[PDB]
């Protein structure tokens, strides 16, 4: 009878119901991934009676083209072609109910130059999925060809190290403490005497943007008194992370601006600000001859758990992507949590120019970096100098370590607590390069005190601080041992 | 003061035999030495002298450290620092630099405030040495 | 006047027989047909009402006639085209529309002229047909 | 056409039985209901003529039914409807609206194209009763 029955789609694939999605060829066992797709790796645990592959289809499809049902308007496109493929699945080792799944996206998928696009695609909608109890994005590989449409980090550790002149050691930092309620005044202060005691940077802490207790101009016209007062007396280019996190871009845009008119090297903005904003300071800080350094922000309530969220080393890749030039990746020893083989794998993404396979530092993908410039990880939170032997092994060479209560902390004062730590790092450095074993549990702590017998600050945190330290197991593991 | 440039400043001014071990390292690593000299110890001083050209071909630290003692002979008084360099793709820059000679008596700085807008302050810093005297005759 | 949208207006209507051959040549290509019919001739109506679905499974040109005669006898007074949809990457578009009735008479358009500013022009087209009476009942 | 603005629209016209009972719905609520009539179905026509005030001070549906038949009566061919308004905190607002009455012809709108920057068109919606006649004496 009527025209809309006589032209219904009759064939298998395209007439009206739901179908599996593993029907609805988004599962290819045998797809050949070309070297410009976008490949994610996602840890699925299927619900109780879901088909594991059916899971990693359904994930497919709904991050590229998919619906529930059927749809008579895929035949407007070239759907063979937009469809993501879930191409292989493995068990995840000791346990048969979570899975790895790896799923290929063609490039034209995705807006040049967009984390926005990329992350709504990728992370949408289907960690939320019913099918699915649990889900984490643990890796991604990120083609030649879509990098190439990013900046990359503004400055990168190349060119940092070039306008700081720091080359052979770790660069330095603190954050400035108490984390809320001091005056602009006392944070130029703090500001002055922790770069005067041997720090190349403080910084504001990641919730010090601008309140009743100080407001973010008198902030930062104080610490610029303080850091070039310090500079003056160590001839050095000294810089503290001027915080322009803020509401609007408007205000983001116009601390920013205040930042360099004053000469500020450095500004730092947090995570929370979100990838928008991220990625227009990142062009901007380009442009405008200045540091980015992101502060990671609200990571670890998405970062923090194995089953399920995003693994840290693939916000590590969207974020040298966007282009910040530092980012904090984790200390190992500190307060917030790190596993070596984790943190490892985090730093090795931030800094080398491409990657290979290596699964036990959870680099899953091989990777080229497509000349994007290499971003600066940061070390941070309860660390302290009686613990530079391990910093320096664990962490590399191009990193930050940030004591802000590891320097201010100290009884004789942030200059005194500042002067402990470059002595610390120094020495263990020199000793390194000399061929030392420092590394050893006998040798580390001996080359710091011996150190300590011509360094008095050193001794003194040496003698406060030694016992400390955060032993406790780890949520964010890797699934192959080293 | 002293002069806080270089990666090994907070420690002792180092030892021909300490420099011998840095140079060492920064060899086995494949790394180009050279050494450069200045009396403008400016933060913002970037490009210092260089002594002759880089030494890239070169298999012995005793070569590095018979060219640092020809610079000590022959430059008048100021600093010297030696770097190590690596071509490698993704550094192509300079991976070490530190501190082998610096004169006895270094007043430093000061720093000069003009008055800029509102409360904003252009500063510039300045040198004791490089106001009072040219280049050669600062130390 | 004629409407001269479509790619075959500069020739007499075409008959059945000829209309077939595009449709027979469209459909050896792989491309979709659809059959679509309007009363609001405007030149910037993009979207002409669809008579049914496009017809994707469909291998014969006599079935998309049918349709066509279909949509001849079931529609009001005015326009039907039939488009060829191609959907590869490099196309997916139409490649190839047509228009195979159209009414008896066709009043056709005038240019409205609005002065903006200095001595810009602001141009609205005004169909005839459709500002005397309602879609249905134009033609 | 219909005329599918009010939320039963897509339902077949509420007969007198149906339209006293979503006033007793609403009434049940404490909602305040009032009766609306026009001859402009325009969607941009935001302010129907009132019938009345508002019955807020009423408890028995059927002086509202009372008030529609009066209405209906009353006024031109066209539309009427009946709204119900929640002066509640945090609403201050209509929470239903719906057609009771609509004309037995309604030839609806036409879309006038206007040329814009660029590709850009500016849109207007006219309706034909409007346009033919005034208030009053469209339908
Ligand atoms: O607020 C804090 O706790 C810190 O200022 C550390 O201060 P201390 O150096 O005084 O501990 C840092 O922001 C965190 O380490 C960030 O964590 P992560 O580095 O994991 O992003
Ligand atoms: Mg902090």
């Amino acid at each position: 009878q009527s025209v809309s029955e006589r032209t219904r789609i009759k064939s298998d694939r395209y007439e009206s119901g739901v179908i599996p999605y593993a029907k609805m060829g988004y599962w290819d066992a045998s797809y050949t991934v070309k070297d410009t797709d976008v490949l994610a790796l996602f840890r699925i645990t299927p619900q109780p009676g879901v088909d594991p592959v059916e899971a990693a289809a359904a994930v497919a499809g709904e991050s590229s083209t998919a619906t529930w049902t059927v749809v008579w308007t895929d035949l407007l496109t070239a759907c063979e072609r937009y469809r993501a493929k879930a191409y292989r699945v493995d068990p995840v080792p000791n346990s048969a109910d979570v899975f790895f799944a790896f799923i290929a996206y063609e490039c034209d998928l995705f807006e040049e130059a967009s984390l926005a696009n990329l992350t709504a695609s990728i992370i949408g909608n289907v960690f939320g999925f019913k099918a699915v109890s649990a889900l984490r994005l643990e890796d991604m590989r990120i083609p030649h060809s879509y990098l190439x449409t990013f900046q990359g980090p503004a400055t990168g550790i190349i060119v940092e190290r070039e306008r700081l002149n720091k080359y052979g050691t770790p660069l330095l930092g603190a954050t400035v403490k108490p984390k809320l309620g001091l005056s602009g005044k006392n944070y130029g202060r703090v500001v002055y005497e922790g770069l005067k005691g041997g720090l190349d940077f403080l910084k504001d802490d990641e919730n010090i943007n601008s309140q009743p207790f100080m407001r973010w101009r008198e902030r930062f016209l104080n610490c610029m008194e303080g850091i070039n007062r310090a500079s003056a007396a160590t001839g050095e280019v000294k810089g503290s992370y001027l915080n322009i996190t803020a509401a609007t871009m408007e205000e983001v845009y116009k601390r920013a601006e205040y930042a360099k008119a004053v000469g500020s090297i450095v500004v730092m903005i947090d995570l929370v600000m979100g990838y928008t904003a991220i990625q227009s300071i990142a062009y901007w800080a380009r442009e405008n001859d200045m540091l980015l350094h992101l502060h990671r922000a609200g990571n670890s309530t998405y970062a923090r758990q194995k089953n399920h969220g995003i693994n840290f080393r693939v916000i590590c890749k969207w974020m040298r992507m966007s282009g910040v030039d530092h980012i904090h990746a984790g200390t190992v020893v500190g307060k917030l949590e790190g596993d070596p083989l984790m943190i490892k794998g985090f730093y090795d993404i931030l800094r080398l120019t491409e990657l290979e396979v290596n699964l036990p530092f959870g680099i899953f993908f091989e990777m080229d970096w497509a000349s994007l410039r290499r971003c600066m990880p940061v070390a941070s939170g309860g660390i302290h100098c009686g613990q530079m032997h391990q910093l320096i092994h664990y962490l590399g060479d191009d990193v930050v370590l940030q004591f802000g209560g590891g320097t201010i902390g100290h009884p004789d004062g942030i200059q005194a607590g500042a002067t402990a730590n470059r002595v610390a790092l120094e020495s263990m450095v020199l000793a390194r390069n000399e061929g030392v074993d420092y590394f050893d549990q006998q040798v580390g702590p001996q080359i710091l005190r011996d150190a300590a017998k011509t360094c008095g600050p050193l001794q003194t945190a040496l003698d406060l601080w030694k016992d400390i330290s955060f032993d406790y197991t780890s949520t964010d593991t890797a699934d192959f041992a080293e | 003061m002293r002069l806080t440039q270089g990666c090994f400043s907070f420690l002792p001014d180092l030892t021909d035999a300490q420099i011998e071990k840095q140079v060492a390292y920064a060899m086995a690593k494949g790394w180009a030495m050279n050494v450069e000299w200045t009396d403008d110890p400016h933060p913002r001083n970037n490009y210092w002298e260089l002594w002759g050209l880089p030494l890239f071909d070169i298999k012995d630290p005793a070569t590095v450290m018979f060219e640092l003692n020809e610079a000590r002979k022959s430059c008048a008084a100021g600093y010297i620092r030696i770097n190590a360099f690596d071509a490698s793709y993704g550094v192509e820059s300079c991976v070490m630099s530190f501190i082998t000679n610096r004169p006895t008596n270094e007043p430093g700085f000061y720093l000069d405030r003009t008055d800029g807008p509102g409360r904003q302050i252009v500063y510039s810093i300045k040198s004791y040495s490089v106001q009072a005297n040219p280049e050669g005759s600062r130390y």
